[PDB]
């Protein structure tokens, strides 16, 4: 791969064959166990999910070591809920503390009190969602060049090695394998990570005061193709629809909590184009 | 200042406007880089300059002084030679 | 006398034509005050312009750019929490003499491409 | 979709005996992996040895810098002028540290940047780190680590001796620079009553020192300055005194040493990386089988024939090196003696060991001897490092190259006087390597006896053109016909079944080496039938888009052609046109490819398509 | 060529010689 600048300035079978594939992968795990004892760390940068093959690499091979899967594509993990794992599950040692390299540090003395204590860390997606800033970086090379713990990841993003300078990729003894399946991100992009329908579900709950206040907003914005706060406040005191301001106030602030009413600075504007809003007005009548 | 109307400026702004001066000097010409941005921050530290709150030698700053504190330093000065004191009039 | 790796000088001379050379002019430069601020993708883009070798891209050349700005002959204006997504932005921080000592024990001359 | 993943927790303990040699005994006592690790151990304590050996002047330096602080208001302080390579110098301060706790005459508190974020992080870091290292030498909570317990503890031990309080920053360019400004400040106020020496680590230059202390910080700062070596002249000093040394029986190729000290020299100046390339290189080659346990010295190598199975055999016999060998035999009863008795070659290992093992002295000596004559002419056709002339001479045959023919042209064009001292300078250089590096290792008593009468010959030339312009072109002829032509041979002219001593696998050390993610990528973005080896999905050209493609590849050609920003609707259009449930697997593509990077949702727009790589 | 079909002509040929 070898790109040109001037693009930047002028601006079945296929079972198979991922079987196969697997398979193939399969075949390394004595190798990788070989490379791990020396001291390197694996790699994955392939394109699909490698889920699969680090949990089958986890069942079939350590199956009797101590174990630490960390799945970094959680959009809710933190640095020191794999900190405090560690210290206080593999070592009994309590919650960590609260600054993570005290706890790096402490975790080193710790394991270097007990040799033949293998610790295997398999984080899968090693650039995860929370772990993309400098810190959680450093903190996982402090814990791979820990010579008891054992680490394998994988890697999806294009832009990954940007947080690692040479000191991280130092630590990182990183022994690189190109283990491409073509599987889809099913489990990856099935996180919090990565309309007139809702719209009508959530009129339906409305009693009938609230609906007489949307009504008067969508033939204002219909009529208009914003609507002012005082305008709205007159049409509602004009049909008694609403007591005072105050009930109105709190009505609109449950309009943009049910996203139907967009506030702006009082500009109240509907979210949806005209045509939508004359038939909706068309399915009221 | 005077020229600008109190806009600010900066170390490379005054340091072109004193090495216009310093070739031309005879008394100001062996001075180095290092030694006139180490009067800057003795400058800078003693809050004749302040900040307006980027590189040490691009910041942007503030004159602290008003023009009549720096005019009457120029006649209470002791042993200023004439070049500056002529050079401080224009 | 900052001695560096070959690629650590290329990427240093093309983040100081990044930082000092106008990003309107780069489309007359390379398609064959202040420091300005420029972006990892246009670091890039005049890396590969100004190369002429094409090496590929691979894990030590952005482990270069991010132990540059380890050693401060880089730095973070912007961004920085966001460094992979695109938005973080760069600057150069050294003069021209370094940079012509550099093309001097280089080959590449920077006069012609200031 | 799995147990394994939950909704709720994001890391899963498998502990199994924690409590507060991976492998098993089927490979350890294997005899491959005994042999690699001997052969490793034996490097990295030359290594090691040799890195030591180059610091302990400037160790002895600092060690006196500080010794004579305690002989004897500004706080002293030592800028060190080390490398780039930041994890390298860790064991020159640890070497430190040794030395000055062997004489007890300082205690060392070791500030790394990650413990210094504000001045109150660092003050109880350094107080913590000189109470536990005095605690060590022979715990307070860091919250109750201040100055004046510094000063109380201080007062309680060692003012009734005065040992030093020396405070190490190995990352000075990583520092806050006001935290560093505010702790000078600091160590300068508790001068006279508390003795600090502030030792730097120091990495561009002295103008970052110059720099980053103002005017106020500085007038407090008494520093003098050494240096450390450059991590160039200790890759060349460890490449000329370990890779090419002749007691290890392992050498790499000429495109495996080109590949690691282009990854020194044009990547990062990392030793370390250059170690654990080379360690990858060791761990590859003696990983092949039980036959490249050969790979060591003569006697245990005898054993290791003796120890032999059968499939070891067939791996010396699908070497490509051992076919010219069993073809340029006229005997027809030898091939089949040698093809499937397994105990006549069994008798005939020994001589083939012997012949390459010798091969390999001879190319070192005689390597030694042409960079000698070549490198000293001007102009430097073939090199004038050890390193280079032996890619060269290993990578191609050195007589027929032009470079060559250059160096005996220049070399022709000298007096009589420079020539002969020239020659005679290569002369007593072969000697006294003769003498002092291939005469106590096994096997050079022979390397002597062979190379020592074309050595007499040579000098004897050397008299004849004394005592007679004619004769240099002699001379020449008897240096290439005994020494360039005979042990100077290329890689492919070798000996036969020198593989196993040699490790020419370049591509699979380099992909393992090398990481290239967005090769891999683009690769599989561009033409998937090279990973999947489909008989459907072959491009004959890579922008063809075939319909049979993975989904994933239909929506990266849609979008590689189209303009910085991106619409979906006409990129679904489009979609829809090359192959309901088409809407979910658009979508999921989108998903797929956000994920990697290489688009990012405009959000901020009217929820389109903008792509990040171009 | 492979090393199979290499050795088994090489042995041929002996054989045959």
């Amino acid at each position: 791969f070898v790109p040109e600048s001037d693009g930047y300035f002028h601006s079945a079978e296929h079972e198979g064959s991922i079987n196969a594939i697997m398979e193939e992968y399969r075949s390394y795990f004595p190798k990788w166990m070989c490379i791990l004892n020396e001291g390197f760390n694996i790699l994955l940068y392939g394109l699909g999910s490698k889920h699969q093959l680090l949990q089958s690499f986890h069942r079939e091979v350590l199956h009797k070591q101590t174990v630490l899967v960390v799945n970094g594509f959680f959009p809710s993990l933190t640095i020191k809920d794999m900190l405090d794992s560690i210290t206080s599950d593999i070592l009994d040692a309590g919650i960590s503390p609260a600054n993570p390299h005290e706890a790096v540090d402490m975790i080193e003395e710790e394991f270097a009190l007990i040799p033949e204590t293998h610790l295997f860390l398999i984080v899968h997606n090693l650039d995860g969602a929370m772990l993309r800033n400098v810190k959680a970086q450093a903190i996982l090379s402090r814990l791979a060049r820990i010579p008891n713990i054992h680490l394998l990841a994988s890697i999806d993003h294009i832009n990954t090695p940007l947080l690692w300078d040479q000191g991280k990729l130092c630590s990182f003894n990183f022994s690189w394998w190109d283990c491409t399946t073509m599987l889809p991100y099913t489990n990856e992009t099935a996180f919090e990570n990565s309309a007139l329908s809702s719209m009508r579900s959530v009129f339906s709950s409305l009693t009938t005061n609230s609906r007489g206040i949307y009504m008067l907003i969508v033939k204002y914005q219909l009529k208009n193709k914003g609507m002012p706060f005082r305008d709205l406040y007159s049409s509602c005191r004009e049909a008694f629809l609403v007591s005072s301001d105050l009930a109105l106030r709190a009505q609109l602030t449950e309009f943009l909590d049910h996203k139907l009413v967009k506030s702006k600075r009082e500009q109240l504007t509907i979210p949806i184009d005209g045509a939508l809003l004359q038939q909706f007005l068309e399915e009221q009548e | 200042s005077q020229i600008y109307d109190r806009d600010s400026f900066n170390f490379e702004i005054i340091y072109a406007r004193f090495s216009k001066f310093a070739k031309v000097s005879t008394t100001m010409q062996a001075v180095e880089r290092s030694i006139v941005l180490k009067a800057f921050e003795h400058l800078r530290i003693a809050e004749l300059i302040m900040p307006l709150t980027v590189q040490k030698e691009f910041e942007m700053h503030k004159l602290a002084l008003t023009y009549s504190q720096i005019h009457h330093c120029m006649q209470r000065y002791q042993a200023l030679p004439t070049e500056v004191a002529q050079w401080a009039q224009s | 006398s900052l001695e560096l790796p070959y690629y650590a000088k290329f990427l240093l001379i093309a983040a100081f034509l990044a930082s000092h050379n106008a990003a309107k002019q780069d489309k007359r430069l390379f398609v064959k005050l202040g420091p300005k601020s420029f972006s990892i993708d246009r670091l890039l883009a005049i890396f590969y312009a100004i190369l002429e070798e094409k090496v590929g891209l691979t894990c030590n050349l952005l482990s270069q750019i991010s132990t540059l700005v380890h050693l401060n002959l880089l730095s973070f204006v912007s961004g920085e929490q966001n460094i992979m997504e695109g938005s973080a932005r760069l600057q150069c921080t050294i003069g021209l003499e370094f940079v012509l000592q550099i093309g001097k024990v280089v080959g590449f001359n920077v006069r012609q491409y200031l | 979709m799995d147990p394994t993943i939950s909704v709720s927790k994001g890391c899963f303990v498998y502990k199994n005996g924690a409590t507060r040699s991976l492998l098993g005994k089927e490979v350890v006592q294997q005899p491959f992996y005994e042999e690699y690790r001997k052969a490793w151990n034996q490097i990295n304590d030359h290594i090691a040895d040799l890195q030591h050996r180059s610091y302990a002047r400037t160790l002895e330096q600092l060690v006196d810098f500080v010794v004579g602080q305690a002989e004897r208001e500004v706080l002293p302080t030592a800028a060190l002028l080390t490398g780039i390579n930041q994890p390298d110098h860790l064991s020159q301060f640890t070497a430190l540290t040794q030395r000055l706790h062997a004489q007890r005459a300082a205690m060392v508190c070791v500030l790394q940047s990650r413990d210094c974020a504000t001045l109150k992080a660092a003050v109880e870091t350094l107080v913590f780190g000189l109470v536990e290292d005095n605690a060590e030498v022979e715990r307070l909570r860091r919250s109750q680590c201040t100055m004046k317990q510094l000063k109380s503890w201080y007062t309680n031990n060692f003012d009734s001796e005065r040992r030093q309080l020396v405070v190490i920053l190995p990352d000075f360019e990583c520092f806050n620079a006001s935290v560093l400004q505010d702790l000078i400040l600091i160590l300068s106020a508790h001068c006279g009553s508390l003795p600090f020496v502030l030792v730097l680590g120091v990495a561009t230059a002295m103008t970052a020192v110059h720099g980053t202390l103002p005017y106020h910080v500085s007038s407090k700062i008494r520093l003098r300055v050494f240096q450390t070596q450059a991590a160039p002249t200790g890759l060349n000093e460890v490449l000329d005194k370990v890779l090419l040394s002749p007691k290890y029986a392992f050498h790499l190729s000429g495109k495996t040493f080109k590949f690691l000290t282009h990854i020194f020299l044009y990547y990062d100046f990392s030793i370390h990386g250059f170690i654990q390339g080379f360690k990858y290189c060791l761990m590859e080659h003696f990983f092949g089988g039980n036959a490249f346990a050969l790979c060591t010295d003569y006697s245990k190598a005898l054993g290791r024939i003796k120890q032999l199975t059968h499939e070891d055999m067939e791996t010396i016999r699908r070497l490509p090196s051992f076919r010219p060998y069993v073809e340029q035999i006229n005997d027809c009863k030898r091939i089949i003696a040698v093809l499937t008795d397994d105990d006549y070659l069994k008798k005939k290992l020994p001589q083939l060991l012997r012949d390459c093992l010798l091969h390999f002295l001879l190319f070192r000596c005689s390597l030694e001897f042409l960079t000698e004559l070549v490198g000293d002419l001007p102009r430097c056709p073939l090199g004038k490092l050890r390193r280079e002339l032996y890619v060269n001479c290993l990578n191609r045959a050195i007589i027929s190259t032009p470079e060559y023919k250059e160096c005996l042209q220049m070399l022709s064009f000298l007096s009589k006087d420079e020539f002969v001292a020239k020659v005679n300078r290569a002369l007593e250089r072969t000697e006294q390597f003769l003498v002092e590096e291939i005469a106590p290792l096994e096997l050079g008593e022979a390397c002597t006896a062979v190379l020592r009468p074309k050595l007499e010959a040579i000098r004897l030339a050397v008299d004849e053109v004394v005592k007679a312009g004619r004769a240099l072109q002699k001379t020449l002829q008897l240096i290439e016909t005994q020494i360039v032509q005979d042990h100077l041979r290329a890689l492919q002219d070798a000996p036969p079944i020198h593989e196993l001593f040699v490790f020419s696998d370049i591509a699979t050390v380099r992909r393992n080496i090398i990481g290239a993610p967005r090769a891999a990528l683009h690769t599989a973005l561009n033409n998937p039938h090279f990973y999947m080896q489909c008989k459907c999905c072959e491009l004959q050209d890579q922008s063809l888009l075939v319909g049979t493609l993975p989904d994933l590849s239909v929506v990266y050609k849609l979008h590689l052609e189209c303009g910085r920003m991106i619409n979906l609707f006409d990129w679904l259009q489009a979609f829809r046109s090359v192959v309901p449930q088409i809407q979910a697997r658009f979508t999921r593509a989108v998903a797929e490819l956000q994920f990697l990077g290489y688009i990012k949702m405009s959000k901020r727009k009217t929820d389109h398509a903008t792509r990040l790589t171009w | 060529e492979d090393y199979e079909i290499w050795k088994a002509r090489m042995l041929a040929k002996a054989q045959a010689k």
